[PDB]
DNA sequence: TGAAGAGAAACCAGAGTATACCAGTTACTTCTGTAACTCAATTTTCGGGTCCTAGTACACTGATGG
DNA sequence: CCATCAGTGTACTAGGACCCGAAAATTGAGTTACAGAAGTAACTGGTATACTCTGGTTTCTCTTCA
């Protein structure tokens, strides 16, 4: 039986790996373009939220 | 003889070997001190048609361990070690097979109980937060890698645009290094403006189709 | 533009913040905020109201743990610091910092300038600057009834 | 009257065919410097303190031993 | 008994980071010139990974002579 738990960690996995290829493709704009990127505004809080 | 050779002497003399399964707290203990040369006896005793094996543990590495051996017949097993030298060898063939057990039932599982806490420290748990985190986007008069890159930019400053004739000079002496060059990679390397690098290269240069990757510039002017 | 407008309509609904809180945010400097902010209003040919102490007391006091108490008294103490012409000419955000570091200083919980700079987006010598301002009128600031424990007369 | 091919209904890979991204570059702006007065905000820098832990000198004490 | 020899009870250093404020310097907007260099912001080819009939193939019964 999956509980909400289980349910909701579903779903946390396939919308942190969006966050996290999310920041990859923030980052990789910016590192090509020879400036560092701010962590801040690589994460897109609407995903997970 | 060679570097790969295995030191098979000890085959030869068909030295025996006992191996034996011993818990961690046994050998956390042996590796406490590990350079005392002393961790404790190993007894066995035999009877008319029985045979007992039992450790003793040290009284200094405190501050009963009954043995039981198992059969070797199922499964052949040798030892054999490598020197810091390059050099292998084989100690011996296992000829018995022994297991050690907790003398103490109960109050045993209390120091497992503690080694299962003890690895869970670096199991890391979501902590409550009493007071929402104020301390993100918090103000700053410009983002620190924005003023690094706009410094740099400013510093390295303008793409001079040297006279035809050493613009012109720098490119065919490039020409040998490799027959084509791409126009971005091209750039960095004569570090011209794009638009009077381009009409430098118009006036000689021609660019050739190529059906692998793309239209590239082709610094031979024929 | 996109983070001109976004202060534009801050400041439209009356919850306005200041450039640092969108720069904070933003990816460009408050110098190109500032700047658009400038051209967004000559365009679109409108224009803000200007923006008063009392608007960043809400956010301000709550960002930093201050009790409602303290908020509404700083927010008397700047109000009232405005109407006396304390401080001539000064930005309501480095009055608004000052006033609140008067009442936490008063008040039972104490902040120190350094985090009241940090909230408020001013240097802790602009606090030193218009707190010096409002130092010596500090008792007829300060709401009539008001309960703290450290007394109003003794203030650094 | 079979024989050497004739016809027939299955698979099977491959060559154009079809997408599918993936760069490849032309204008079209801003943004420098200098000048100036203004005022406030913010940073930098700069001489000196400031506190703290850790030895240090030095006169005296207190045995100690021969 | 007068030699000697730890301890002791302190202000006085010795490093050792560290902080507090002041003063100077900068930044920022406003204008208007000036030339040229960055700095995105935009349309427009170009060549490969699937892909879809399709051309050939292959027994397998049969066709057509012979």
């Amino acid at each position: 039986l999956d509980l909400a738990g289980p349910l909701l960690a579903f779903l946390f996995r396939g919308m942190f790996k969006n966050l996290l290829k999310e920041v990859r493709i923030y980052a990789q704009k910016f590192i090509d373009r020879g400036k560092d990127f701010n962590l801040e505004l690589a994460i897109k809080t609407r995903i997970i939220s | 003889a060679e570097r790969g050779e295995l030191d098979l002497t000890g085959a030869k003399q068909n030295t025996g070997v006992w191996l034996v399964k011993v818990p961690k707290y046994l050998s956390q203990q042996w590796a406490k001190a590990s350079g005392r040369g002393e961790v404790g006896k190993l007894r066995i005793a035999k009877t008319q048609g029985r045979t007992e094996v039992s450790f003793t543990l040290n009284e200094d590495l405190a501050n009963e361990h009954p043995f039981v051996l198992q059969s070797v017949g199922g499964q052949t097993l040798t030892v054999f070690t490598e020197s810091s030298s390059d050099k292998l060898s084989l100690e011996g063939i296992v000829v018995q097979r022994a297991e050690c057990r907790p003398a103490a039932s109960e109050n045993y599982m209390r120091l497992k109980r503690l080694q299962i806490e003890e690895s869970s420290k670096p199991v890391r748990l979501s902590q409550q937060l009493d007071k929402v985190v104020t301390t993100n986007y918090k103000p700053v008069a410009n983002h620190q890698y924005n003023i690094e890159y706009e410094r740099k930019k400013k510093e390295d400053g303008k793409r001079a645009r040297a006279d035809k004739q050493h613009v012109l000079d720098m490119l065919f002496s490039a020409f040998e290094k490799h027959q084509y060059y791409n126009l971005k990679d091209l750039v960095d390397i004569t570090k011209q403006p794009v638009v009077y690098l381009k009409e430098i290269l118009k006036e000689i240069g021609v660019q050739n189709v190529k059906g692998i990757h793309k239209n590239t510039w082709e610094l031979k002017p024929e | 533009i996109a983070s001109a407008c976004l202060y534009i309509a801050c400041r439209q609904e009356g919850v306005p913040r200041t450039f640092k809180e969108i720069c904070a945010v933003s990816r460009i400097s408050k110098k190109e905020i500032g700047r658009c902010f400038k051209l967004i209003l000559k365009a679109l040919e409108t224009s803000v109201d200007l923006i008063t102490t009392g608007d960043f007391m809400s956010r301000f006091c709550s960002n930093l743990c201050l009790p409602k108490q303290v908020q509404m008294a700083a927010t008397h103490i700047a109000r009232k610091a405005v109407e006396l012409d304390l401080v001539p000419g000064r930005s309501p955000i480095s009055v608004a910092a000052a006033a609140i570091y008067m009442a936490s200083q008063a008040s039972a919980e104490k902040r120190t300038q350094k985090e009241i700079g940090d909230i408020a987006g001013v240097a802790d010598v602009t606090i030193r600057q218009s707190y010096r301002l409002i130092y010596p009128r500090a008792p007829d600031l300060f709401p009539t009834d008001f309960k703290f424990d450290t007394p109003v007369d003794k203030l650094p």
